[PDB]
């Protein structure tokens, strides 16, 4: 292993930085012999996953807060954590040496770094732009004679997507979403961007509408690509729209007409928008039994914010209708934009990511997803001049780029869980501050991730039938993850 | 007689290795007010000292042919620096210039050349016109940001820029000469360049000839009153020069020649170096668009010499002279070997208004200045007194 | 070392329904996604059906939508097929492997991926005049 | 080899309010952290202070700004230095070192009295 250089910008934290012919790297995770249990701890006076080890106790007769680990509850299963791709990424990648290039994404994939599984690609034309573009442009063709793809799609995206596969040992999977539809289709021209389609389902216009996705399909799985699931609309309310043309729609035309086609393996998700209307907008589409036989899950976002309450329409929802997975689309950034667009090196950020994942994790849902990759010092060339901020950031000149605290935030989820392992259950003996939760792994081993956000330090014991005690403790400002091997 | 190119002979003992050394300085200008030229004001400009090197040459890749009537080779050379010479250390200065690549990508969009992609990339991404560098990334290379965008989708664009680029230990051409046997007269006289007779950027047949020697080698007589072409690799034509007055130097008498008044004037015979057609820019100043790949430089003598007063009283800071801004040559009537000589030159750019691009602002037509250079050689006493004795 | 134990291949009067057992031990069956294939001499590599132990899924090859039908049975820790129609040619070696992931021939990023099954067993042939 | 250590684990027992030189015997191959343990009448062994073989060295809260762990991976000896008399707390001293998969090596203590 290598160790890490770091530099402060005037800010809390520190970053690192990685130029040409030199990086950080990892090792496989280790598991000790029987009797022993190991520990790797993050805080903000500058220690990057540290690793230690120690014993495990016989019998403990002092008082204190005390954890105890139930594994006869299994509750849910998890299916992973992924990236989003866009065409600034893609440009801001691309404008560097080739050794730059391969250190980049060997940073995100191989097992020297953290492991992902998922990628999302945008059908056509997202915010994160320079210009503006449609598949088919030419007026009054009803059947899509026309139907091609611009130089952009077939030399920025495809060449990334195929050598990403090649240095990983993880399946990855695959993802689809619309933005929008050409002019003409559009019955009336209501306002900018998004519209609406005048009529009533069942009519030409619908049905032209609805042979998009199969053309997409059919002619990006040409370069041995194929794809996993597929989403009906994004933000399908323009804020200024009816939970009862969805139901017709969905129930009328596009789902015979997917069924119909050779590929019949893809799923279909519901609804990609907030949560606050969650109770209400499924009661009017899950009871139409026509309607009941295409969807295979729920989408939702998350805003950063925890004053909506979580008990109220999350935890509710299960209790009416079982057996319908639940998925996070995408943890969209506020982007308030009242703040700097971009600050280096800031630790207050890294909680709020890390707090969400563990809230979430509680009320059955499964699954997770960012936004962008890479981006610009400024903020990412965007047409409606609005800014983000993102994990690694890249400056050409120099030829250098920054990684930041968020990294590792994600790390300590995305490197220890595979795919496949269930939740037993943990319960606590006193009212306390800190954060945890308990998995097992599909083998056997378990593994348990620690949480605190405030200035004093906490001791802390966890009790396990089958081998013994074990004690240690927590200080202020730092998260840790133990691990340790069943007989 | 003695006078010939054949192997194991003095002069092949030469021409194959020179004996004596050639040194280069070079000369800048920095800005003092880039604010107020955005509005209406004349600019005003400062000037910084030398920075001298040394260089070294050979001739390789040799061969005779044609019954010793014909030869071919090519030379490279190579630079070092002189700590003690210069005024200071290069790595650890700084000048403040214009912006030139901004300004290359700008008439490519004029000539209809990927006109959509250059005009949509100068949007997203902001650029000025000011900027500051040092002088050794300004005068061996440096890397840009808009060239590296463009270099993704056309893979045959060059993401470096450079005023001197690749031109340390690297040879220019192939050439042919005459070794002089059948005549005394045809010595070291340049014959075919890259299977070609003549040049085409001209429009008139007469224009585009090459005339005249390299410059290094003269024929072994010399006379009192003659005109002798010459054809210089960094300019894009041929040029003669006239003689001036006799001199003596070491106890040797030698002739001097100057350069003609009449080389850049607005007569007769001039206009084929007009494009692309007969109206003129003005007298003393030559586009050299063409021979540079559509970067737009103009080249005369140093501070605007011997040219038109609108040139002048444009630009302040600027006051010419005669004694340092000339050209002089020396040679040895009897055997044809130059002792003292000088070359000066300059690059100039050319600025003007623009509508639809917003980053120029409201700037007056006028021509820029950037830099100019001296090349020099002079003779020692030890090949002086060895020379004595044959000569 | 995990056995993989094939039977129920053979010829059956016409008009019957053919079944295959796929039997395993020396692991938990709960935790492993099992997926039948199949392949003929000189032909490329094909798939006829994969069930996720995860979650329950039928996941079928576009030869036949519906007329293969899957099971399987934890107390005996045995899968099964079920066969309805047979076509002239269903001439084929059947073999029973394992997975690390949940049926990556039918949902994963490149097209038809054959690298992560391992633990592969014996295959049994069966032949229908075509 | 998954274990490539021998026992060793012998504990050189200074006595007084001096310097506690526990040293590693034997052939190892690898070490990754060692430490001390502490262990009273009526109660159960605790943590004083250990180091990572590159790394940092941590405390504990009560301990803490009396005593001081020095190390030298030469001879893989470390040296704890007593303060004299300043710890009025006595008990039993034990050297921990989870040589090498990894597996504890526990070795005898020694033991002490600091009374009034
Ligand atoms: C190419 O390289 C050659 C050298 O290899 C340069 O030649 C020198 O150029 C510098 C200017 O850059 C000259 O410096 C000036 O010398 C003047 C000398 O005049 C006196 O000497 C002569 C006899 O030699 C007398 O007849 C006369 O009466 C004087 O007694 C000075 O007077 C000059 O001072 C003025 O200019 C300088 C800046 O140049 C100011 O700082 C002063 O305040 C003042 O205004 C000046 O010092 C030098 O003499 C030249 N020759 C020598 C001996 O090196 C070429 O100029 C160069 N060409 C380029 C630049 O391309
Ligand atoms: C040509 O003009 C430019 C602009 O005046 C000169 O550059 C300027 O040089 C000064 C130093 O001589 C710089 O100031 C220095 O800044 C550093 C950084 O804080 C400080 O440590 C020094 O004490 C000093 O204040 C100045 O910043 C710099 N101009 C710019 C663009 O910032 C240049 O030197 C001139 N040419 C020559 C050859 O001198
Ligand atoms: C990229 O980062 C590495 C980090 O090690 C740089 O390597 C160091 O370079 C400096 C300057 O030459 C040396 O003093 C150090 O000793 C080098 N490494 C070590 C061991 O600290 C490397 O130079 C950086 N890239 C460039 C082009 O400068
Ligand atoms: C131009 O190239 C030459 C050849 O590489 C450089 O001269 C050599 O430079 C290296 C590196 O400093 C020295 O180790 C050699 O000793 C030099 N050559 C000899 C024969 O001594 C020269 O410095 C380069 N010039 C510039 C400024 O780029
Ligand atoms: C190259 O040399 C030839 C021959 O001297 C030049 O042609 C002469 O041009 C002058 C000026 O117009 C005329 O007066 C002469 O009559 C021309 N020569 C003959 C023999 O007729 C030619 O111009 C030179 N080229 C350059 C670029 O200097
Ligand atoms: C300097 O020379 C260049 C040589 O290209 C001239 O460029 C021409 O400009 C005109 C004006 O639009 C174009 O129609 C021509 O096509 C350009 N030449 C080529 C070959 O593309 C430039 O005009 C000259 N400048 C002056 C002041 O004479
Ligand atoms: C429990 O602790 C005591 C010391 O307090 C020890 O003697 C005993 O062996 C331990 N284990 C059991 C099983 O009692
Ligand atoms: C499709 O594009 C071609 C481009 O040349 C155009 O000629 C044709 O008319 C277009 N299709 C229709 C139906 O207009
Ligand atoms: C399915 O597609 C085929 C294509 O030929 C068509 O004949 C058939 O009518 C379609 N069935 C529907 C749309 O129900
Ligand atoms: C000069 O003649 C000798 C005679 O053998 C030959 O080896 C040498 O190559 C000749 N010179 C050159 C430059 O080739
Ligand atoms: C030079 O020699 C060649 C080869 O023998 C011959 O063809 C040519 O005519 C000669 N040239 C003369 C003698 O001028
Ligand atoms: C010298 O060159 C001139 C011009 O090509 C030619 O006319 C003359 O005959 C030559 N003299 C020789 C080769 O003897
Ligand atoms: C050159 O002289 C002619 C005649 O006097 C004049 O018409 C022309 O404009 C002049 N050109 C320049 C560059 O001034």
């Amino acid at each position: 292993a290598r160790p890490c250089i770091p530099k402060s910008f005037g800010y809390s934290s520190v970053v690192c930085v990685c130029n040409a012919t030199y990086c950080d790297s990892f090792d496989p995770p280790t598991f000790p012999a029987l009797g022993t249990f190991s520990r790797y701890e993050s805080t903000r006076s500058g220690r990057r996953m540290e690793l230690s080890m120690g014993p495990i106790q016989a019998n403990h007769t002092g008082t204190g807060l005390l954890l105890t680990l139930q594994p006869e509850q299994k509750f849910q299963k998890v299916k992973g954590f992924g990236g989003a791709m866009t065409d600034a990424a893609a440009l801001n990648i691309l404008a560097l040496s080739p050794p730059a290039q391969n250190l980049l994404l060997k940073s995100y994939f191989s097992e020297e770094g953290i492991g992902y599984n998922i990628i999302r690609v945008p059908m056509a034309s997202c915010d994160f732009s320079i210009r503006t573009y449609t598949y088919a442009d030419t007026p009054d063709d009803f059947q899509l004679h026309n139907f091609s793809l611009p130089e952009e799609d077939t030399k920025l995206k495809i060449p990334l997507i195929h050598r990403a596969l090649q240095l990983a040992q993880r399946p990855v999977s695959l993802l689809a979403s619309p933005w929008t539809s050409p002019t003409w289709l559009k019955t009336n021209g209501a306002v900018n961007g998004k519209g609406s389609l005048k009529g009533q389902p069942g009519d030409i216009y619908h049905q032209t509408w609805a042979r998009y996705f199969v053309k997409f399909l059919d002619a990006y799985a040409e370069h041995k690509l194929q794809f996993w699931a597929v989403t009906a609309e994004n933000e399908p309310s323009a804020g200024l729209f009816t939970p009862e043309h969805q139901r017709d729609f969905i129930a009328r035309d596009l789902g015979p007409t997917l069924a119909n086609s050779t590929h019949h393996n893809v799923r279909l998700l519901m609804l990609d928008d907030q949560r606050l209307l969650l109770p209400h907008w499924a009661k009017v589409v899950l009871t139409d039994p026509e309607a009941a036989k295409y969807v295979h899950g729920i989408a939702v976002h998350w805003y950063l914010d925890f004053l909506a309450p979580a008990k109220a329409t999350l935890g509710e929802t299960h209790r009416l209708f079982p057996n319908t997975m639940l998925f996070a689309s995408e943890a969209c950034v506020g982007s308030k934009f009242w703040e700097q667009s971009v600050r280096l090196g800031s630790w207050d950020r890294g909680m709020q990511y890390s707090h969400s994942i563990i809230t979430n994790l509680l009320y059955h849902v499964v699954g997770w997803t960012d936004w962008n990759l890479a981006l610009n010092p400024e903020g990412g060339p965007n047409w409606v001049r609005n800014f983000v901020d993102s994990p690694i950031i890249v400056d050409i000149t120099k030829d250098t780029f920054y990684k930041q605290p968020m990294f590792y935030h994600l790390g300590h989820f995305s490197k220890f869980i595979p795919e496949g392992s269930q939740r037993v259950g943990l319960v606590a003996s006193q009212k306390n501050d800190l954060d945890a939760v308990a998995l097992m792994h599909p083998d056997g081993s378990a593994v348990v991730v620690v949480l605190n956000r405030s200035s004093k330090d906490v001791p802390l014991t966890i009790k396990d039938p089958a081998v013994g005690f074990l004690e240690t403790i927590s200080p202020g400002y730092s998260i840790h993850t133990y691990l340790w091997r069943r007989q | 007689k003695k006078i010939v190119l054949r192997n194991g002979t003095e002069a092949f003992d030469s021409w194959e290795k020179p004996p004596l050394p050639v040194y280069t300085q070079f000369y800048f200008f920095n800005v003092t007010n880039p604010e107020e030229i955005l509005r209406g004001e004349t600019p005003r400009v400062e000037e910084v000292g030398p920075y001298t090197y040394r260089e070294l040459r050979n001739k390789a890749n040799i061969q005779f042919g044609d019954n010793g009537t014909t030869i071919s080779a090519v030379s490279n050379k190579a630079y070092v620096f002189e700590r003690d010479q210069s005024v200071g250390d290069p790595k650890i200065d700084l000048i403040r210039t214009l912006n030139i690549p901004v300004l290359t990508v700008i008439e490519w969009s004029q000539v209809h050349f990927l006109r959509e992609i250059i005009e949509a990339m100068l949007k997203a991404y902001q650029q000025k016109l000011f900027v500051t560098h040092t002088v050794d990334e300004l005068l061996w290379g440096y890397k840009d940001e808009i060239l590296s965008l463009i270099h993704v989708f056309r893979p045959d664009i060059s993401p470096y820029f450079g005023l001197f680029y690749e031109k340390n230990g690297t040879n220019d051409g192939d050439y042919v000469f005459l070794t002089g046997e059948d005549s005394y007269l045809n010595f070291t006289k340049i014959v075919e360049w890259n299977g070609k007779t003549s040049l085409d950027w001209w429009i008139t047949d007469k224009c585009n000839m090459i005339n005249g020697t390299d410059g290094d080698s003269f024929h072994p007589l010399i006379t009192k009153d003659e005109v002798l072409y010459v054809f210089p690799s960094d300019f894009c034509r041929s040029v003669y020069i006239t003689f001036s007055d006799y001199e003596s130097v070491q106890g040797l008498p030698a002739f001097r020649y100057k350069v003609p008044a009449e080389i850049l004037a607005n007569t007769s015979d001039n206009a084929g170096f007009c494009i692309p057609e007969g109206n003129c820019l003005g007298s003393g100043v030559l586009n050299v668009s063409i021979c540079k790949n559509g970067a737009p430089i103009i080249m005369s003598f140093p501070h605007f010499y011997q040219a038109d007063e609108r040139f002048v009283s444009a630009i302040e800071g600027m006051h010419p002279n005669q004694e340092d801004h000339e050209t002089f040559v020396d040679i040895n009537p009897l055997t044809g070997i130059i002792l003292k000589a000088a070359k000066r030159f300059q690059i100039n750019i050319y600025v003007k208004k623009l509508d639809d691009f917003v980053e120029t602002g409201d700037i007056r037509t006028m021509v820029f200045p950037v830099m100019y250079l001296n090349e020099s050689v002079h003779i020692d006493k030890e090949t002086a007194s060895r020379l004595k004795s044959m000569i | 070392q995990v056995q993989l134990v094939e039977s129920g291949g053979g010829l059956v009067q016409p008009g019957g329904s053919l079944r295959l057992s796929c039997a395993a031990s020396g692991f938990t069956l709960d935790y492993y996604a099992i997926g039948w294939f199949r392949q003929a001499p000189g032909k490329e590599r094909e798939g006829v059906s994969c069930i996720s132990s995860s979650d329950g899924s039928t996941y079928y090859a576009d030869s036949a939508k519906g007329r293969f039908t899957i099971s399987r049975d934890n107390a005996k820790n045995t899968v099964y097929l079920q066969m309805n129609s047979l076509k002239p040619e269903d001439t084929a070696v059947y073999y029973c492997a394992t997975d690390r992931g949940q049926c990556t021939y039918y949902s994963s990023g490149y097209y038809r991926d054959l690298r992560w099954y391992d633990y592969w067993g014996q295959g049994t042939q069966v032949t229908v005049p075509p | 080899q998954v274990q490539l250590v021998e026992s060793g684990g012998g504990l050189v027992q200074p006595g007084g309010s001096l310097r506690l030189s526990c040293a590693a015997s034997g052939s190892i191959f690898s070490i990754n952290t060692m430490g001390w343990y502490r262990q009273a009448p009526g109660k159960e062994r605790e943590m004083v202070a250990y180091i990572i073989t590159f790394g940092s060295t941590n405390y504990a809260d009560s301990v803490k700004g009396r005593f001081t762990i020095s190390g030298d991976n030469a001879n893989n000896t470390m040296w704890l230095q007593m303060n004299s008399l300043k710890p009025e707390d006595t008990a039993v001293y034990y050297c921990y070192a989870a040589i090498r998969t990894y597996t504890s090596y526990w070795g005898q203590g020694t033991q002490v009295t600091v009374p009034p």
